């Protein structure tokens, strides 16, 4: 689900890194409310990991070389006794159905040696199961026959994103996940959006992490009438202030000046104190 | 505080089930204001507590 | 049901001025609705939800009440008055579609 | 005043340039390297 | 990579928005705001959806190992 | 002292709009504590229909497995619910599948090559290159197989985009739908956004006659501030139109001179169903369910 | 159930044979997927 | 230097969200 940022420098595309894009965007409100994040954490809703937010997957490609010179260890069965019941990963032929869940402790290769007249199974034993997406034979080039002896196998993981993943933005805030909270816990705003992400207002005054804020303005700013503002910083000055010239799009948008859209809380379902600030960030 | 959030804010941190009190009977106090309407202050909620 | 409504006795009193509640697979849903409509009971002591932990499905409801009346009692007009809360929020909202 | 495309940077997922490959920026990622080894065959004397 | 269906923050369809969004900016030479608009997004919580998308998934199918060239 | 007949004689609801998928209807003189119930039940526990077990043949694409069913799943289904229970986990899949609870919907397509003059998009150079929603075929069988005659599954939104294929690969799938609360996964939600705001009390103090109040019309929205004439009265058409942003308040002469408020008893619901069912209907069955969920606590013994 | 890696040709291979294509003159041999009943969830 | 440039032909698209027009 890799996104391109609405707040990008103009270098950004001279590379094009719209090709090969590393995150997303997502709405993100500095509040307390939750109380489950603090000083460094952060939370996301459970709808929004519910539907692929930040999916993830990996690749774990590992290479069998078989035989540890007459050759005894061939791929596959031979024409004596064996248990049945693995019959449903590997093939015939030697080789493992492509797609089939292999968790740890499942076989991924059979070998048929002669000088035991044995099919013994090569075994997986890894972290996390893993799914097989292709398989490649080898073998190596000569004037006469040689039969297969190394095979490339390549796995895939679905990492679903849980909590305790180090999540963060473009700016330097590391933080990691507490809890996912559900939408309907979640505080909703006045059209009904819930930010799906929730950072502490409280690491601002420490990490002096002001980006996220201004940022927060352009990107909303940049959301709601289309058009993307380049970031690349040193054009500003203290004349034309950035807050300001985001403030005044959000103004004749609908929005406050201010950039501060006025929500309420989920659980009690009371209006808060004062205008609560929100936007989203890459 | 009215007395609808005064009560609220205060089981919400005692739980005399699980046990965080020693009469087993959680008590109140009177409020700072009688008229027009009761009202209670934050000195006072955490008095209580 | 045997798990949904459990009478916990280690806050309860004996005549039962006062009594703790546990309701399993609720939440702010039940709690913040039947606190209000207990609350107005002009016969309530103290009254207020609190949650074990979110993680867990449970939810505690405190009651206490004054004499002349038990707190078990006053959950059920509780849930009377809440059940014909939510009659006639629906009825009227029945009959006020047609009125378009 | 910086647009952000999508009709363009899909045509490019469509056809790729068949001619002279397109972002001549990128170029300076491997260009050491490349005129590293380029150097010790080309140009004179081998 | 694929169209986001069932937008992660509001929860309306989005994947069947895209091909009429790039009918719109092909045939109709419409620019990205008023586009939008007229398509059905009101709320910037699913307008971010269609109008960041990278659909990547054109590019993956351009390598295709079952058949020559 | 409040009693359910001084609470009848003084709820009422009126209404703002009346479409199909969207509503506007603006709850009168009621609670938070009930409206956020409401919206609570809404969105987490309400019934709806979607793919829960999708059982795959062969899946050649670029897009992987797990992802193509997480999409199918998440594409909504244009079906009514109350036609078909709850199934029961604990029980085996052979007898937990059933005709009364299970829809069974399947998806065939095999992308092939077309010769045509070459830039060229796939519809043209290709025939079956992508895979729409209306591809997703509903089979029905079991007992029931004329109940759904004038009812045909079919996704709510036909042209939603699924994978972009090429010649040589191919997908055959056989999925399974089911019901869900909102709580429970994200597809099972039948409603995209409900909530709910307050009416802005928008109390003049001072008499802002005048140029100011031609400055006050072009900061709220137009159908908000209204004039007689230049002088006599500066005032308010509609409240319900205006937004609450405190635009006013970054005014030096707009500063004291008026104050934005909170009605603690107005309300307005904006409800936009999935397609399943109707934002009318959406509401009666989230008021039944709360209604259900005091009766479910009412008619039960103590314990302990 | 193989798959050439550059002649993209399908032609499977029994025992007692040199790894190579019989159409082209190459060593890398892919395997296609086989049609079976694979289970997953819509998460 | 140049301060910055505005964006031009800007709308509104906002709350009330029962009836845009
Ligand atoms: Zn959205
Ligand atoms: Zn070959």
């Amino acid at each position: 689900t890799g996104q391109t940022p609405i707040v990008k420098a103009n270098l950004y595309d001279d590379y094009g890194m719209d090709n090969f894009p590393n995150g997303f965007n997502a709405v993100v409100a500095v509040i307390s409310y939750t109380g489950y994040d603090m000083d460094d954490a952060m939370i996301i809703n459970k709808s929004a990991d519910e539907r692929g937010f930040g999916y993830g997957t990996m690749y774990k490609t590992e290479k069998v070389d078989l035989a540890l010179d007459p050759i005894t260890q061939h791929f596959g069965f031979g024409n004596d006794e064996w248990p049945k019941e693995w019959l449903e990963k590997l093939d015939e032929d030697g080789l493992p159905y492509i797609g089939t869940y292999v968790e740890e402790g499942d076989p991924i290769c059979a070998y048929f040696d002669d000088t035991l007249n044995k099919t013994k199974i090569k075994t997986y034993h890894s972290s996390e199961p893993a799914y097989i997406e292709e398989v490649n034979l080898i073998g190596d080039e000569s004037n006469k026959f040689q039969e297969l002896q190394t095979v490339s196998i390549k796995y895939r993981i679905r990492r679903t994103p849980q909590i305790g993943d180090k999540f963060s933005s473009r700016h330097g805030q590391k933080g990691v996940c507490s809890r996912k909270w559900p939408t309907i816990d979640m505080p909703f705003s006045e059209t009904g959006i819930q930010p799906d992400i929730i950072i502490n207002p409280h690491a601002f005054p420490s990490r002096m992490t002001i980006g996220m804020f201004v940022e927060s303005l352009a990107g909303k700013a940049g959301a709601l009438h289309g058009i993307a503002q380049d970031s690349t910083p040193w054009i500003f000055n203290e004349d034309d202030t950035p807050a300001d010239y985001f403030g005044e799009q959000l103004a004749k948008a609908g929005y406050n000046y201010h950039g501060n859209e006025p929500m309420y809380s989920g659980a009690t379902g009371e209006e808060l104190r004062a205008d609560i600030y929100v936007g989203v960030v890459y | 505080f009215t007395r609808e959030q005064y009560q609220q804010y205060i089981y919400g941190c005692i739980r005399p089930e699980d046990g965080h009190t020693t009469r087993s009977k959680i008590v109140t106090l009177p409020p700072t204001i009688f008229k027009p309407y009761p009202l209670w202050t934050g000195k006072q909620i955490i008095t209580t507590v | 049901d045997r798990e949904k409504i459990k009478l916990l006795t280690q806050a309860t009193s004996e005549d039962g001025t006062s009594a703790s509640f546990q309701i399993v697979e609720e939440d702010h849903t039940l709690g913040n609705a039947l606190r209000y409509v207990i609350m107005k009971n002009p016969d309530v002591e103290f009254c207020g939800y609190s949650i074990p932990h979110p993680s867990e499905n449970l939810l505690n409801i405190r009651i206490q009440t004054y004499g002349e009346t038990t707190a078990v009692d006053a959950l059920q007009k509780g849930l009377k008055d809440l059940m014909d809360l939510c009659d006639v929020v629906e009825s009227k909202f029945t009959e006020k579609i047609k009125s378009m | 005043t910086a647009d952000f495309r999508t009709l363009e940077r899909e045509s490019r997922f469509i056809n790729p340039p068949k001619d002279k490959s397109a972002f001549p920026l990128l170029q300076e990622a491997v260009q050491p390297h490349i005129g590293s080894f380029n150097a010790l065959t080309e140009g004179p004397d081998g | 990579m694929i169209v986001p269906v069932r937008c992660f923050s509001c929860g309306k369809v989005v994947g069947d928005k895209w091909e009429s969004y790039l009918n719109l900016l092909q045939e109709d030479e419409l620019d990205e705001g008023t586009a939008l608009s007229r398509l059905g997004l009101k709320r910037y919580c699913c307008r971010r959806m269609i109008l960041t998308h990278v659909d990547l998934i054109e590019k993956f199918l351009r390598y295709n190992p079952l058949e020559k060239r | 002292e409040w009693n359910v007949e001084k609470f009848k004689k003084d709820f009422e609801v009126n209404i703002s709009s009346l479409d199909a998928r969207e509503a506007n209807f603006d709850l009168i003189n009621i609670d938070t504590s009930i409206a956020n119930a409401f919206r609570r039940i809404m969105i987490s526990e309400v019934p709806s229909v979607a793919a829960e077990y999708v059982y795959f043949f062969n899946n050649t694409s670029v897009i992987q497995d797990e992802v193509l069913a997480h999409r199918i799943g998440l594409v909504p289904l244009k079906v009514d619910p109350d036609m078909l229970t709850w199934v029961d986990s604990n029980l085996p899949d052979d007898e937990k599948f059933t005709d009364e609870n299970t829809i069974v919907l399947s998806l065939n397509v095999k992308c092939t090559r077309n010769p045509d003059a070459p830039s060229t998009d796939p519809k043209e150079l290709y025939n079956n290159a992508h895979v729409y929603a209306r591809d997703l075929k509903f089979e029905p069988q079991g007992r029931q197989s004329t109940t759904f005659a004038d009812c045909p599954v079919v996704p709510a939104d036909p042209d939603i985009l699924l994978a972009k294929l090429r010649p040589g690969q191919e997908i055959s799938l056989k999925a399974h739908c089911i019901l869900g609360i909102g709580g429970d996964h994200a597809k099972f939600s039948p409603v995209s956004t409900a909530s709910y705001r307050l009416l802005p009390q928008i109390n003049i103090l001072q008499p802002i006659k005048g140029e100011s109040a031609r400055r006050f019309q072009k900061c709220f929205p137009p159908g908000v501030i209204g004039i007689d004439e230049g002088s006599d009265e500066a005032y308010v058409k509609d409240a319900r139109k205006d937004t609450v942003s405190r635009e006013v308040l970054r005014y030096e002469e707009f500063a004291d001179k008026v104050k934005l408020g909170r009605v603690r008893n107005h309300f307005i619901f904006n409800v936009e169903s999935a397609g399943a069912m109707t934002p009318e209907e959406i509401f009666f069955k989230s008021v039944r369910i709360l209604k259900n969920k005091a009766e479910y606590l009412k008619n039960c013994p103590i314990t302990q | 159930k193989y798959i050439c890696a550059e002649c993209s040709s399908k032609l499977s291979l029994s025992r007692t044979d040199a790894v190579r294509c019989k159409d082209c003159g190459h060593r890398i041999l892919l395997k296609a997927r086989t049609k079976r009943l694979v289970q997953f969830e819509a998460r | 230097r140049k301060d910055v440039p505005k964006v031009e032909g800007l709308k509104l698209e906002h709350f009330a969200t029962g009836y845009d027009a």
